[PDB]
RNA sequence: CCGAAGCUUCGGCUUCGGCAGGAGAGGUA
DNA sequence: GCGCATGCTGCTCTTCTTTGCCATCACGGCGACTGCCG
DNA sequence: CGGCAGTCGCCGTCTACCTCTCCAAGAGCAGCATGCGC
């Protein structure tokens, strides 16, 4: 149940996690995949007199999902429309690497 | 960041690898980030801090080996205890011998447990007593424990970074004299290798 | 194939009561393969007259 | 090719120059690299 | 480099205007 | 009369490689290499 | 340690000329403009 990560094209960050999020429910899978958080910013963008807060995504491309290890978890989470593939080639690239708790805890600062 | 030009790594032959004298499936290891390398180790601390960690080390494994016993001692009396305080004795002892054996199968897991545990920081130990440079360690669980224990003495990472310091702390003439030394007085395969 | 594999994606991530069949088929991909064969391709060839 | 170079060069220096955990700086400088190896070379190593 | 237009002392001077890579198929000696 | 919502429309990228997609490719010469058997 | 034989990748495969066709698009992110509601 450790927080692991994915990457997707650019800019289908949003998209991979409501395909994701409806995926996971349609599908019959509302006990590995929990909790989806996309690390985002600010960036102040006033025109003199009006401001806007737009999106700024910290990690363009990466979103950390947490998922308990499996199979058909795998399948379902890396096969969502948007996502090119996981991450964690630490061991040649076979199976993702559960990003360190502390920093998980860090990233989720804000 | 560091980059490798394609030319002198990925030839026939592999001029990398035969300046560093590296396999070509470890210098793709390497350079792809998929393996860690020591870059250089220390050997004067180390060569006094190892009867220090020796110490250290006897010390750990001792303290291990006594959580086990107890552990053993808590769980075993408890079993023990209850199936004392009832010898099965609706039937016969042999219901009571059957649920001793299951405990006893129970304790024999845990014995291997702690025992894997045990060689696996002898694993540790000797990785960490006999390394030299160029040294390809795989498994990142390893690397971090290393570094976490021993962090110092040893130093290492993995990338273009680190190769551009196995190549900037590199003796040439000590290698040219070793080589011309090979193939003075050798044969086998070796002097071709050297030449 | 390529629009069954959209729809077979596709049919996982809309909601239920609201699908039809012309919300679950794509003709691009059949039009883009049958233009791809008539033009540019080794066996469709300019005729010589 | 250069177009892609200059892509990668500046994600990875944006995410260094963030605190970035160490496995999507990895991930970046992994594919900075194969980026440049295709610059260079198409096809000698992997996919063209 | 070419064209158009002016001054031109006949050496020339000035204004404006203008571009050309890959893949596949068939054929002749 | 003013605020909010939804559609013309500038406007600048974006396009991977798993449990998938993909299907193969002669023929000879040469040299490393690499697991494998002794 | 020490031979050992399959194997796997990389190199190369004649010259000059003529004619034709075809060469990423939909999705997405803002940026408003006008219509509709209270």
């Amino acid at each position: 149940k450790n927080w692991y990560v994915v990457h997707t094209y650019s800019g289908y960050e949003n998209k991979v996690k409501a395909n994701l999020e409806k995926r996971v429910e349609s599908m019959g899978m509302q006990d590995k995949i929990f909790r989806v958080v996309v690390p985002e910013e600010e960036e102040t963008d006033i025109k003199n007199g009006k401001k806007k807060v737009v999106k700024k995504k910290v990690f363009p491309g990466y979103v950390l999902v947490e998922i308990v290890m499996t199979d058909d978890s795998w399948y379902v989470v890396r096969n969502t429309p948007g996502v090119t593939g996981f991450v964690g080639s630490a061991g040649s690239g076979s199976k993702p690497t559960p990003l360190l708790p502390g920093e998980a805890e860090t990233i989720l600062k804000r | 960041a560091p980059v490798t030009h394609i030319w002198y790594f990925k030839g026939v032959p592999s001029r990398l690898g035969y300046l560093l004298d590296l396999a070509p499936k470890d210098l793709e290891k390497i350079i792809y980030f998929a393996a860690y390398v020591i870059t250089s180790v220390d050997e004067e601390m180390r060569h006094n801090e190892l009867s220090t960690l020796e110490a250290e080390m006897a010390v750990e494994r001792k303290a291990v080996e006594d959580q086990r016993d107890g552990e053993l001692e808590a769980r075993a009396q408890k079993l023990e205890a209850d199936l004392a305080e009832l010898e099965a004795e609706g039937a016969k002892a042999d219901a009571r011998r059957k649920v001793r054996d299951g405990g006893e199968r129970e304790m024999r897991q845990i014995r291997d447990r702690a025992q894997r545990e045990l060689d696996r920081l002898e694993d540790i130990w000797s990785t960490f007593t006999k390394l030299a440079p160029k040294q390809l360690i795989v498994d990142e669980n390893l690397y971090r424990e290393l570094v976490d224990r021993y962090g110092e003495y040893f130093t290492g990472a993995m990338g273009a970074e680190s190769i551009q310091k196995l190549i900037e702390n590199f003796d040439i003439d000590a290698e040219a004299e070793s080589l011309r030394d090979v193939i003075r007085n050798g044969k086998g395969q070796k002097k071709l290798r050297a030449l | 194939s390529r629009m069954e594999r959209v729809v077979r994606e596709r049919m996982t991530t809309q909601d239920v009561e609201a699908i039809t069949p012309q919300t679950l088929i794509n003709i691009r991909p059949v039009v883009a393969a049958i233009k791809e064969f008539f033009g540019t391709s080794q066996l469709s060839q300019f005729m010589d007259q | 090719l250069y177009r892609r170079v200059i892509n990668r060069n500046n994600r990875l220096k944006r995410l260094i120059d963030l605190g970035a955990p160490e496995i999507i700086v990895n991930n970046e400088k992994r594919m900075l690299q194969e980026s440049v190896d295709a610059l260079f070379d198409n096809g000698r190593r992997g996919r063209p």
